[PDB]
């Protein structure tokens, strides 16, 4: 596209700057050139993807919520009403984000996943699948919000096999996966106790692997169970 | 106090 | 332009959804919309525009201060040259910043200013020139930096003049302006001297017209107040 | 502490 003209390399630093810079859309679009590149991501260059995308769509989701939540204090018996603009904000809004989810749905597709051999590449792009169509779902509404919710179970689920088989407990990339499709559960697929089961597995089976690590990676693991232990803490 | 997911 | 086919009141409407929502870029499209319709702005609807554009602008300015800092570091000796990146992204920045105060700056020249009798908007819009000449002021450097610091200077000139016929020594305008133009002296036009003077006299005048006030308009006036003596308190 | 303009 955009960015067709621009080296690989230079994509990548540009990318670190836009990081330093708080400007996350510029940082997106930079790691889309990137990958359209077509070579493999690294390690790191994998994680700026990440902190890229999910930044302009968690602006999208919170605005979203915003306007939802106004759209619906409308829709209440005593309200006044205000004419169509409060709808068509929020589909504007609405609309922006689908596109977001599917650029990077897009990128996943083409062809990053099926290029995506070592357990740790593939479960990290499955685990975005499973992210990105749970954030559509989130928005859905009509006659397509089953088929985006198996979209998002699927990946998920595939993810976990996967990870289950070839990644310890404590690997800080199973334990995202478990924590988001633990959220998955609870507040897309209504199914709480599904949720709360797979939280709680997570983290016993991660605090009985954890002797097994240095000072640093003790640290990132315990990092991430603290947060399955606050919505633990939430829901029961 | 929310639900949270990988930060 | 693209809000051609809206409702002026939609527009306003949207514009503090939009708030609402902090999607400020959105806002500053809905109020360009607005002002675009040719009609005077109310008093609410001068501040919904600089809301906007103030947001847009600010998260510019502070990513060009973060990279303009990365590039000046990178000019240093013993530092290792990476090629043509910094400048090339700060540029890029630089670039979209002078877009925006371009866009007000039209704004305020068709026709917000030259419509504008009351001294409550003339001061409003003549401060708001000053402002988005000190922004391109900040990242200017070629031969042009003199005259833009001239504009900036002369916009907030007569605007002083103005509201010191025209305005108690309270008024949030009055004071804000003269904060502002005493920001411009310390930063902009190396008139350290100046600014200390001007921030010292504006609050020692607004302190002794006080007891004019009901006990909304002295919160509003002794909040501007804390930052004058805030910047007074760094500077001396 | 920084310089600041009005907010
Ligand atoms: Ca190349
Ligand atoms: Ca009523
Ligand atoms: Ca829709
Ligand atoms: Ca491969
Ligand atoms: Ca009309
Ligand atoms: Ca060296
Ligand atoms: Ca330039
Ligand atoms: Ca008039
Ligand atoms: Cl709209
Ligand atoms: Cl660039």
């Amino acid at each position: 596209g955009a960015m067709g003209s621009m080296e690989r390399a230079s994509l990548i630093q540009k990318a670190k700057l836009a990081e330093q810079a708080e400007r996350y859309e510029d940082m997106a679009a930079f790691m889309k050139g990137a990958v359209e590149k077509g070579e493999e991501l690294s390690c790191e260059e994998r994680n700026l993807l990440s902190v890229a995308y999910k930044n302009v769509v968690g602006g999208q989701r919170a605005a979203w919520r915003v306007l939802s939540s106004i759209e619906q204090k409308s829709n209440e018996e005593g309200s006044e009403e205000k004419g169509p603009e409060v709808r068509e904000y929020r589909e504007k809004v609405e609309t922006e984000l689908q596109g977001v989810c599917d650029t990077v749905l897009g990128l996943l597709d083409s062809h990053l996943i099926k290029e995506a051999g070592d357990a740790e590449s593939r479960v990290f792009y499955l685990k975005m699948k499973g992210d990105y169509y749970r954030y559509l779902a989130e928005v859905a509404t009509g006659d397509d919000k089953k088929r985006i919710i198996d979209s998002a179970r699927s990946a998920y689920q595939e993810a976990m096999d996967i990870s289950k088989k070839e990644m310890p407990p404590t690997n800080p990339i199973r334990l995202g996966l478990a924590l988001n499709f633990s959220v998955f559960h609870y507040e897309i697929a209504n199914s709480p106790e599904e949720a709360i089961s797979l939280a709680k597995t997570t983290f016993d089976e991660a605090m009985a692997d954890l002797h097994t690590l240095s000072e640093d990676s003790y640290k990132d693991s315990t990092l991430i169970m603290q947060l399955l232990r606050d919505n633990l803490t939430l829901w029961t | 106090a929310r639900t949270v997911s990988v930060s």
